[PDB]
């Protein structure tokens, strides 16, 4: 459980406009914004907002257990800071097109050796991994909007004993 | 789409003038009355198709969970496209696919 | 940099690094941190001295009370119209429970245009007695929300010749909605408002001008302090 | 990915027990086994009631 | 169709309780409150959503 | 035809005092309403360096002190600048920058905050005349403008993030203490005293 | 860089279990309840008000009491003879006691009059073992043996009777 | 917010909302006007977001037709208050005040509680009605009850908080009763005896 | 008679599939409503 006031402050700072400035005829394409189940405002460029909120959560500014969900089909952008939500950690794959590291795990052998040593080179544990943007928690509702790889071997494209991996030929490419 | 009174904002109901034999829309809380342009007072569709292709948004290409295909766009002729089945989910819904390009976002089918 | 000396030094550093709007080369030197786009035009940001004495409120129409939506009202008042730009509002409250706002405007376009030109050209000490008659148009229900802080909202006005931008404080927001008068109260309604209101333009009295100058003395004392 | 009707995407375990199950097949097979357990534990009481009524 | 219902309201003239019967006629859009002891009759218009509480409140307002 | 309700024709001969304006808008009586962010402040008062230096406040709470420092360094201010010719001029530390795309940005020092404009209809600015109880219109508020930090790397955004991240870290309300005796001792001793004075009071009342 | 293998995944999982543990959710929830939840529950209704317009000379007297801070202590055992001493979970288990700690509340009484209080003990809250308010949170490895506590015990449970 | 009327049954498909401390269901137009939005165009703006969607409009038509009888804020508040399950015979002014109390508070309390802050409640009613109609029109699947992302787990924290809230309210009531009993003596109670 | 026109379009595909005749539908409506309603039906060769 976390207080929702910082979330509202960040949302207002990053261009969200409250309900009294809303007309259904005018904002026929804006995206609604829910915080802990209450409709608090609308936004016209949800993509940059969700990117900013996610980056803030990965940098540790927002509590890592805060759930950030974007429903593109329904034009909604929900945020949860509630208490009692079951989450689990996952690796983060660099999905920025502009980045040279696109489609690769963010965690590298440097992080592994830092973890083994126990300290950084100017205590380094699990929380340091979470706040350094290489691992993040997702709950049962944020999992609806993500594409997960089963193993790091899945991130890149005749024996009778070894098992058979899914072909996954329906998609020309995966992100 | 139905209209409302321009000074009372209430709903205008259809009415017929006996002496003039004309269709009019008249408010009930006010004397405002406006001439009717179309004779289609009421329409009910037993079998409807709305909600099948209307479920389109401009940023549907930002969803990572959607499959990506290589169908040719009639408008942009791009090599990358995203397809999905009908958003309407009645029990007797067809399974036809709707393909959306990343530039023009035109919805089309392979039929 | 919690040292007060450091904060003061930061203040003078910010003051000194102001870019001259006439300096085209230095303006082109500035680049957007993210857009990576050169600057085209600049304006100084200054407060307004002659308007701090007055009280400004942001007035908005909610829902069907939109003047654009009201087609006959817009047609009567003109399809920017000077009549809208010269309208008058009269808040009248019979009791705490019953409250409304009265709207007045100049139906004639020539009279409204002359009044607007006279009002927007007040830079001298000679004002003609423009006995302009205002006609009632409509009444709306009102609600008000106040700003806890003084400068919560501010409206920005521009001045290209001086390359400045003047901002004024906003005290509160007033919302108006269409109100349907109850048929059982029209008898008292006819005794509340008026069919016409006459506005006479006169030069402000010396005492009232001195009071306004004393009010403005909080902001600018160099040019308005009493001697 | 969304809208995937391939056999492996809706619970077709291609492997054998000797070969071993992939995590997705493991989860689907666990779902089916849970359904079997629930069905047994629920139908037993209904059958008992039916037999008691018949005997009476 | 006139509808006759026994109500637990209190008469303001006789002060006897549980002696009020509400008679509403939807066909003519009227509602009658009669005191089983005082024999007083109160008439008020009714709407499509009217209920005995509506006529009771109208009677209360008329009384004061 | 909704007939006009008011036909008495009664008229008020009220004359309003109006003051000349220091500036006049050209071509359009349009103004932009801008919401003030928490990290940005307006100081209409002329900048007085000595009172500012003498009134800087230091607090134990690091988050509050950092927020105050950020708002103070980002506050829009102005001061009188003595011209080289001996005259006095109004000098400000804030400017408005328009880029090639047409967007506008509010600049204080080296900080740049972008402006997001949404068109608003039937929104006007009025001047309040409380002594006469009437409202005089001023101009039209065509656009509502929001102020947004330019980028993550901006110092204002980083300071805000630091302040808000460390603000929610501090949370400890219950204060520990050490118990040296039985917590129930006070209740039992006071009950004994109350029973004693009950017995004494009963005896006194029976003797009274 | 270099590729990430399965052994690196197990290194990361080992780091996770080194920080969190297996019963971290129980302890975290209880620490949250003790640190902040009790105070907010008290402040939900922070005023008890009684008033009296005495005419028996209109003297309107209002008697109001306010609830202040919450003071917590380490679990303590009060014997029959009267002596009180620190209590550790093994003694509570052996003697069928309850591992709980007193809760003290500040009550401030006000006497409003218009003519027209210290740490009071409110109860004992059981303490979850190995939580922030348990006596075993400290004591390192060596002293855990002297107290007859298994170092493999993970806590996360209460001891009632 | 129940949607009455089966497929081709029950005449109009009216929508009746259920409010706390109210004995009977109330049509949605009446509660909308009670919050303070009387014109029908504004209500349709609040509910729908696409005027071309004539299906939801024709679904809403029976509700407007049913609620046409009430055309003012105060009369709507009085109608809400009459069924407010309060004391019988309450005066009209007190009925309206009771309706304002039960409408500001206890109606979507998670949104807000302060005065002059009811526009958000109207917008949320619009959202709820929009969702109800959208699912009724079969355009979306009904919300999955077994979806584990919509569940919450109560650990030691919340459970102990609920229990302690109950027990502390009991203790407060005991202190109140003891204070009432002991003021009769007009004694300086130690306040260390009132508590148990 | 009243000026209010009530018309309805029949799906040609299913109408053919059910092996029905427009005259048959009109006759059924007339039988169930006697002469209370005047009914006209388009020919089978019409577009709709
Ligand atoms: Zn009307
Ligand atoms: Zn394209
Ligand atoms: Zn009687």
């Amino acid at each position: 459980g976390s207080p929702s006031e910082p979330i509202i402050n960040f949302l207002e700072e990053w261009g969200m406009e409250p309900l009294e400035d809303y007309d259904p005829a005018q904002h026929t394409k804006s995206t609604r914004i829910f915080v802990n189940g209450v409709w608090t405002g609308i936004h016209r460029d949800p993509s940059m907002l969700v990117s900013t909120m996610r980056d803030l959560r990965r940098s540790g500014a927002i509590s890592p257990e805060v759930s950030i969900i974007r429903d593109i089909r329904e034009r909604e952008f929900k945020i949860f800071t509630d208490v009692g939500r079951v989450y689990r950690p996952l690796f983060i794959v660099e999905d920025d097109e502009s980045k040279d590291n696109k489609g690769e795990l963010r965690i590298t052998k440097e992080h592994i050796r830092k973890i083994q040593q126990g300290y950084d080179d100017d205590v380094y544990g699990w929380s340091s991994l979470v706040t350094s943007g290489v691992i993040e928690y997702v709950d049962g509702e944020e999992e609806e909007t993500i594409m997960i790889a089963m193993t790091p071997e899945d991130l890149q494209t005749n024996d009778t004993a070894k098992r058979i991996k899914p072909e996954m030929s329906t998609s020309s490419h995966h992100t | 789409s139905f209209r409302f009174c321009l000074e009372c904002n209430n709903m205008l109901y259809p009415k017929e003038d006996k002496e003039n034999q004309r269709l009019l829309y008249s408010c009930r809380n006010c004397d405002y009355t406006e001439l009717a342009e179309d004779p289609k007072v009421y329409r009910h569709e037993l079998i409807t198709n709305i909600g099948e292709t209307a479920g389109i948004v401009d940023d549907i290409g930002q969803d990572p969970t959607l499959p990506r295909s290589d169908k040719e766009c009639p408008e942009c002729h791009s090599r990358d496209c995203v397809f999905f089945q009908s958003q309407q989910r009645r029990k007797d819904t067809n399974m036809t696919l709707f393909y959306v390009c990343l530039n023009c976002k035109k919805t089309f089918r392979d039929e | 940099d919690t040292n007060p000396r450091s904060q003061l030094h930061s203040v003078e550093r910010t003051f000194d690094e102001v870019i001259d709007p006439r300096n085209k080369n230095r303006l082109q030197s500035l680049i957007h941190p993210r857009k990576k786009i050169k600057a085209v035009k600049a304006w100084h940001f200054f407060p307004d001295t002659s308007t701090f004495d007055q009280v400004f409120h942001s007035l908005k129409f909610v829902g069907s009370a939109s003047l654009s939506k009201d087609r006959p009202l817009n047609e009567q008042l003109g399809q920017v119209n000077a009549s809208i730009l010269t309208s008058l509002f009269k808040p009248i409250e019979i009791n705490p429970h019953n409250k409304w706002i009265s709207l007045y405007a100049v139906t004639d376009k020539l009279s409204a245009e002359s009044f607007r030109k006279s009002f927007n050209s007040i830079k001298d000490d000679n004002i003609v007695n423009r006995h302009v008659i205002y006609d009632h148009i409509k009444d709306f229900d009102q609600m008000f929300r106040g700003h806890k802080k003084l400068f919560e909202d501010f409206a920005i006005s521009f001045d290209d010749i001086s390359d400045r931008a003047f901002f004024v404080p906003i005290v509160g927001r007033l919302e108006l909605k269409k109100k349907r008068i109850v048929p059982g109260l029209v008898d008292m309604v006819n005794r509340t408002n008026y069919a016409h209101i006459r506005m006479d333009l006169r030069n402000p009295s010396t005492q009232e001008t001195a009071i306004r100058d004393s009010r403005r003395e909080q902001y600018d004392p160099v040019n308005y302090s009493s001697i | 990915t969304k809208d995937d009707f391939s056999p492996e995407s809706k619970g077709f375990v291609e492997n054998s027990y000797l070969r071993g199950l992939t995590p997705q097949e493991f989860f689907f097979h666990a779902m089916a086994g849970r359904e079997g357990l629930i069905d047994t534990a629920v139908k037993t009481a209904e059958t008992g009631y039916i037999q008691r009524r018949l005997v009476k | 169709i006139k509808q006759k219902l026994e109500t637990q309201f209190t008469c303001l003239f006789c002060n006897h309780d549980n002696s009020v019967v509400c008679t509403l006629d939807k066909k003519n859009s009227i509602g009658l409150l009669e005191c089983k002891k005082c024999n007083l009759s109160f008439q008020a218009p009714i709407n499509s959503l009217s209920q005995p509480i509506d006529i009771y409140s109208d009677w209360i307002d008329a009384c004061e | 035809h909704t007939k006009s309700v008011y036909d008495n024709g009664e008229t008020l001969d009220i004359s309003l005092p109006i003051h000349p304006k220091s500036h006049i808008p050209q071509g359009k009586q349009d103004r932009w309403v801008v919401k003030l962010p928490d990290f940005l402040d307006i100081n209409a008062e002329p900048f007085d360096p000595r009172p500012f230096e003498m009134n800087v406040k230091t607090h134990e709470d690091k988050n509050q002190e950092l927020l105050d420092k950020l708002i103070a360094v980002n506050t829009v201010r102005w001061r009188y600048a003595k011209s080289e010719t001996g005259g006095i001029f109004k000098e400000t530390n804030s400017q408005i920058i328009q880029w090639e795309d047409g967007t506008y940005s509010l600049r204080v020092g080296s900080e740049i905050f972008d402006m997001f404009t949404t068109n608003t209809d039937d929104n006007y600015l009025v001047s309040e005349h409380n002594e006469e109880g009437i409202l005089m219109t001023e101009s039209t508020l065509s656009k509502s403008v929001k102020l947004v930090p330019a980028s993550f790397q901006s110092t204002t955004h980083q300071k805000l993030a630091k302040a808000l991240s460390a603000k929610q870290k501090k949370e400890s309300y219950a204060r520990s203490v050490v118990t040296k005796e039985d917590p129930e001792e006070r209740q039992r001793r006071l009950e004994s005293q109350e029973n004693e004075r009950y017995r004494l009071e009963r005896r006194r009342k029976q003797a009274e | 860089d270099d590729t990430i293998t399965t052994e690196d995944c197990w290194t990361v999982i080992s780091a996770f279990f080194e920080e969190k543990g297996l019963v971290s959710q129980q302890l975290d929830s209880f620490d949250e309840f003790m640190e902040t939840s009790i105070q907010d529950l008290v402040w939900e209704e922070p005023r008890l008000i009684l008033d009296q317009p005495a005419q028996h000379d209109n003297i309107n007297k209002r008697y109001e009491i306010r609830f202040g801070k919450i003071y917590l202590s380490r679990p303590t055992m009060t014997e029959a003879d009267g002596t009180t001493h620190a209590m550790f979970p093994q003694e509570a288990r052996l003697r069928n006691l309850t591992y709980s700690s007193p809760v003290y509340l500040d009550m401030e009484k006000s006497m409003f009059t218009s003519i027209d209080g210290n740490k009071v003990h409110i109860g004992k809250v059981p303490i979850m073992l190995r939580s922030k308010f348990c006596s075993l949170r400290t004591l390192d490895e060596v002293d855990l043996y002297k107290m007859k506590e298994c170092p493999y015990d993970m806590g996360g449970y209460f001891v009632i009777n | 917010i129940k949607l009455y009327g089966r497929e081709d049954k029950g005449t109009g498909r009216t929508i009746k909302a259920t409010l706390p401390y109210v004995k009977q269901d109330i049509p949605i137009v009446i509660v909308f006007r009670a919050l303070g939005v009387v014109p029908d165009g504004e209500i349709l703006q609040h509910i729908c977001y696409d005027e071309n969607d004539w299906q939801m409009l024709e679904m809403l038509k029976p509700c407007i037709e049913e609620g046409f009888v009430i055309q003012d804020k105060e009369v709507a508040l009085d109608f809400i208050g009459r069924r407010g399950s309060a004391a019988l015979g309450i005066r009209r002014e007190k009925r309206i005040q009771y309706a304002k109390d039960i409408l500001q508070k206890e109606l979507l309390p998670h949104i807000t509680q302060e005065e002059g802050f009811e526009t958000r409640k109207t917008f949320f009613l619009g959202y709820m009605v929009n969702r109800l109609l959208l699912c009724a029109l079969e355009r979306k699947d009904q919300d999955d009850r077994d979806h584990f992302g919509k569940k919450r787990l109560d650990l030691a924290g919340p459970l102990l908080a609920n229990l302690f809230r109950i027990l502390f309210r009991k203790l407060t009531r005991e202190i109140y009763r003891y204070m009432q009993r002991c003021i009769e003596t007009d004694r300086d109670f130690n306040l260390n005896l009132a508590v148990k | 008679q009243s000026p209010w026109l009530l018309r309805l379009e029949l799906d040609r595909a299913r109408m053919l599939d059910k092996q029905l005749t427009m005259n048959q539908v009109a006759d059924k409506i007339s039988e169930v409503f006697s002469d209370d309603l005047f009914v006209m039906w388009s020919e089978d060769n019409a577009d709709k």
